[PDB]
């Protein structure tokens, strides 16, 4: 389904935008992968987000 | 004034002290007054005052249990002070001495304590002892805990918790801490040095503030092993009444 | 205080403390001694023996056993000290007032009031051992919520604690009912204003206490549907993936810090809240298996001084930066390698949260034992805040639900309909019933020997008015 | 047969009457000794809406049984 | 006589009126201080659908009496 | 006029409407504000359905009152 990466609270907090910025993270004047570096993703008190990309088992 | 002479009391009550009429007049006491009595080793107790002209002026009579609790002997001097702010014991938890209770069947509370506290209003403080003589038996107990702390009057409505495991008697004797200076001899000089170096900073701190100096803190005792260093330290700590650690 | 602290705590703690838990052992074949006299292998096994736990497939040591271990390790009787409290909750916040000659932290610090380096390490003792759901309906309705709406959920779970014989000095939290606060659930996550939640939960918990319950955790569902013909769900939480992402860990730590467990063996009097968090994700297959977790004590005292924030990596938690009013020392997390040597790795940019968790064992009551459920209910009067779905509490549903039973009699049938948690809460909300009348109502609905109390209740004019208005109302 | 009847408040009275006797007889007796018409009286046992049209034998009652009486008062 | 009157929402008001006074008087007072025609006013108590034509002494309502208010349309 | 409503999300929303109109007017106002047509909207006041075939005057809605909104397909 679309919500496994692109759904409600995925557009409110542009997880894709944050991911791309973290990948190309510099002042300097689309796919998400877990090979790179993390970036701070702070949300106020009382908010949960389960939209992180799935990985499935190891098979 | 309040340095009343110790004497053996005729009555067997554990919270009754008989005083002379002259001393009662001097201290403005009256019959039935609950007073705080201090003896030796900083031991304190609460005793109900009863006028008694038989004793010589300046003398008071207390029973064996009270003297044992106060750690004092007959003929000594005890200081008696008013205790008007004593509240009724909301809840007293008390346990017996195992050896005393051996061979007793049934509820000990009803047998001994129920007649002992009802219509008695006996003041009780933690660490005290009271003995009940019932039928052909005599059993001692301990004031394990009192609410409010640390002491209070056991009224008719006061709740008493006698439930709990027996307390071994060996602990009180074989653990004979609170050893006073009388348990150390042959080393009066060093004992005096430690006393003058420890008591005054703790017992009378205002002295050094008046003189405006910082009293010495560290102390280091040394000598051949087996000369009672630990005993001297324990005795000084117990007499000073400080929080020994 | 010249000894152990004096305070009154839960009955479970008292009864557990009374026991010693020693596991007896018989004459081993390797002993060399007569019948009497035990040498080294015949001695009773202490309850904290790690070998027994790891040999019986138990990953943690039943906190009370840990307390026994700590007490035995020190505090000799009759001498050697004047009692030192064995348990102390770690605190990382910088002492705002040390003053060896320096000024407060904002513009001055010494080496005596500098938070030393924190060594993260997996905790070894779990406070609450077994979380137990009384009946399958309690969670079946919760999952039915997601089934109907498709969005996630979140709800506190009230209940009570008790012994747990299956583990040495273990505790189990039996959950009785689930209450759903007003929240804005969504496909990928859920949101809820904290102020409203706490304000509502204060009164709800007051009523629950009146009923004899207690708030003992939070449960939320993280479920996604698979492409199979039937209802199957992916297993996004396994060894490789994240068991609990950063944000849920943070929320659980806050909740624990705000539900302290009163204990007699600490200077402050509290230690390691007995709060359990349950998450529904689905097992390796398509099932809807549940799970339980509890954040360790260090994480409990770590989030209070901020110092942690969520990270785009689900399995790692970001670390904040130093600033006035918030001093963050270097954080070393300690792990073990395949060669049996502990390795300290500095992880400032981000570190996994696997070191801040302890796992509990979920389960259900044996289906061949006595039934002590408080409420034979939870399939009836719709739960509180299901506004998003069609369920809605109001007079009409009461008329449809609890009118014909009362209008005639058959008190045996009535009792079960009156022992529904949400029904009691709603009728109390109406405020129609008088205080004492409601008190006897709850005493009849949550206790046995209820015949006389139920008859008295139906006698009281309050119930007559209730039934009359209910019948009159459409 | 010996039995015990407790009103809603808790006041208790011991009655003697045969098990085969119809409960209407006991209700009339309660009316006579309390002036409470049977319509206001309502007797319950183990959550059963006992009515004047039945006998204790049908309900299977025995001696020293506790019967809870409730006043369906006629003052409203 | 002092009495409580509670509305559907939860508001309660303490009123004074003689028990011998007809309930119509209290309903009219409610109309005065609320502007609610008595037909919409249904006063209830102890499972008694009180009608405007009665008086409290008939219902035996005494001091410190709380009576609930509902509407006859379909409920509150 | 000023009334408060508990929406599906659970928060509180204040709406303004003259108290001499059919409830369908309030339903239209709320749906226009948020985008939830009045076909499935249902309003509950003090735990009682408010049928669309009546205004607020008959119910005599008190000011600063509370309504609750639910959906049903
Ligand atoms: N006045 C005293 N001087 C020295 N030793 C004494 C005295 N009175 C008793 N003793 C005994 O001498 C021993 C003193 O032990 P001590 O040397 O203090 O122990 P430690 O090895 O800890 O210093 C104890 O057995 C004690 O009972
Ligand atoms: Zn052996
Ligand atoms: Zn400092």
């Amino acid at each position: 389904p679309s919500v496994l990466g692109q759904g409600s609270m995925s557009t409110r907090i542009d997880y894709a935008g944050i991911a791309n910025s973290s990948r190309n993270k510099l002042s300097k004047f689309m796919k998400i992968t877990f090979d790179g570096e993390p970036a701070k993703l702070d949300l106020p008190e009382g908010q949960l987000f389960f939209g992180f990309p799935m990985v499935l088992p190891k098979e | 004034d309040n340095m009343l002479l110790v004497d053996d009391a005729i009555n067997d009550d554990n919270s009754v002290i008989a005083i002379n009429s002259n001393t009662m007049d001097k201290l403005e006491l009256f019959r039935g007054d609950t007073v705080l009595v201090k003896g030796k080793k900083r031991k304190d107790t609460v005793l109900i005052v009863l006028i008694d002209d038989e004793l010589e002026d300046g003398a008071c009579r207390i029973n064996r249990v009270v003297r044992n609790n106060l750690r004092i002997r007959l003929g000594d001097l005890v200081t008696i002070h008013p205790c008007p702010d004593i509240k009724y014991a909301t809840r007293i938890s008390v346990l017996p001495i195992a050896d005393t209770i051996e061979g007793i069947t049934g509820n000990l509370f009803d047998v001994f304590l129920k007649p002992y506290f009802v219509e008695a209003y006996r003041p009780v403080r933690k660490g005290d002892h009271f003995v009940v003589r019932g039928g052909m038996r005599q059993v001692e107990f301990k004031v394990v805990d009192v609410e409010p702390e640390e002491y209070a009057v056991v009224a008719q409505d006061t709740i008493i918790h006698w439930e709990g495991e027996p307390i071994n008697r060996e602990d009180e004797e074989n653990n004979m801490n609170e050893v006073g200076y009388d348990d150390i001899g042959g080393c009066r000089k060093q004992m005096a040095q430690i006393r003058e170096m420890v008591e005054l900073p703790l017992r009378h701190p205002q002295l050094f503030k008046a003189i405006g100096i910082k009293p010495p803190r560290g102390v280091l005792m040394y000598g051949p092993p087996g000369t009672g260093k630990t005993l001297m330290a324990r005795a000084v700590a117990n007499e000073t009444g400080a929080f020994f650690f | 205080r010249y000894g152990p602290l004096r305070i009154k705590e839960l009955a479970v703690d008292e009864e557990l403390e009374k026991e010693d838990g020693l596991i007896p052992r018989q004459k081993s074949k390797l002993c060399k001694h007569g019948d009497r006299g035990m040498c080294e292998y015949c001695s009773p096994l202490p309850p904290w023996d790690k070998e027994y736990h790891e040999k019986n497939k138990i990953k943690h040591i039943s906190f009370h056993s840990y307390l026994k271990k700590l007490n035995e390790n020190a505090n000799k009787k009759e001498n050697g000290s004047s009692y030192i409290s064995p348990l102390s909750e770690p605190d990382f916040r910088i002492n705002k007032r040390c003053h060896n000659g320096h000024e407060p932290w904002p513009r001055g610090i010494c080496s005596k009031c500098q938070p030393s380096a924190i060594t993260l390490q997996q905790q070894e003792f779990r406070m609450v051992d077994h979380v137990e759901f009384q009946k399958s309906e309690i969670i079946n309705e919760f999952i039915q919520a997601w089934r109907y709406t498709g969005m996630q959920r979140f709800g506190y779970m009230y209940g009570s604690y008790s012994k747990y014989d299956n583990t040495p000095l273990g505790i189990k939290a039996v959950v009785e009912a689930i209450y759903e606060p007003p929240q804005h659930d969504e496909q990928d996550g859920l949101t809820m204003d904290v102020e409203q939640v706490k304000n509502e939960m204060l009164q709800i918990d007051r009523q629950a206490q009146e009923m004899g319950l207690s708030r003992i955790g939070l449960i939320f569902t993280d479920l996604s549907d698979a492409g199979a013909g039937d209802g199957s769900v992916f297993c996004k939480r396994h060894k490789d993936s994240f068991f609990l992402s950063s944000l849920e860990v943070i929320m659980a730590a806050r909740h624990q810090t705000r539900h302290p467990n009163v204990s007699k063996y600490s200077e402050q009097g509290f230690f390691s809240s007995k709060f359990v968090t349950c998450v529904i994700s689905g097992n390796l297959e398509g099932e809807i298996d549940i799970s339980s977790y509890q954040v360790s004590t260090e994480a409990e005292a770590l989030v209070t001084a901020d110092m942690i924030s969520g990270s785009t990596f689900p399995s790692m938690a970001y670390i904040n930066d130093t600033t006035d009013e918030r001093y963050v020392p270097e954080i070393f997390y300690m792990k073990s390698n395949e060669y049996g040597i502990t390795v300290k790795e500095n992880a400032k940019p981000a570190f996994p949260v696997d070191y801040l968790l302890v796992t509990l064992t979920h389960g259900f009551p044996n289906t061949d034992t006595e039934t002590n459920s408080k409420f034979v209910s939870s399939t009836g009067f719709p739960w509180s805040n299901r506004q998003a779905m069609g369920q809605s509490q109001d007079y009409q549903e009461l008329k449809k639900y609890l009118f014909n039973v009362a209008s005639s009699g058959d008190f045996n049938l009535l009792h079960e309909k009156i022992s529904n948690f949400h029904l009691l809460l709603y009728i109390n909300s109406l405020q129609i019933l008088s205080p004492d009348e409601w008190k006897l109502l709850i005493e009849s609905a949550v206790k046995n020997e209820w015949e006389e109390s139920l008859l008295k209740l139906v006698s009281s004019a309050g119930w007559q008015t209730l039934v009359m208005i209910l019948q009159e109302s459409g | 047969m010996q039995i015990f009847v407790k009103t809603l408040t808790g006041k208790t009275i011991t009655l003697e009457v045969e098990s085969s006797d119809t409960i209407d007889n006991v209700k009339s007796k309660i009316q006579d000794k309390e002036g409470i018409p049977p319509d206001q009286q309502r007797l319950i046992f183990a959550g059963k809406q006992l009515e004047d049209g039945r006998t204790l034998s049908d309900y299977n009652i025995q001696k020293e049984s506790t019967l809870h009486l409730v006043l369906r008062l006629r003052g409203g």
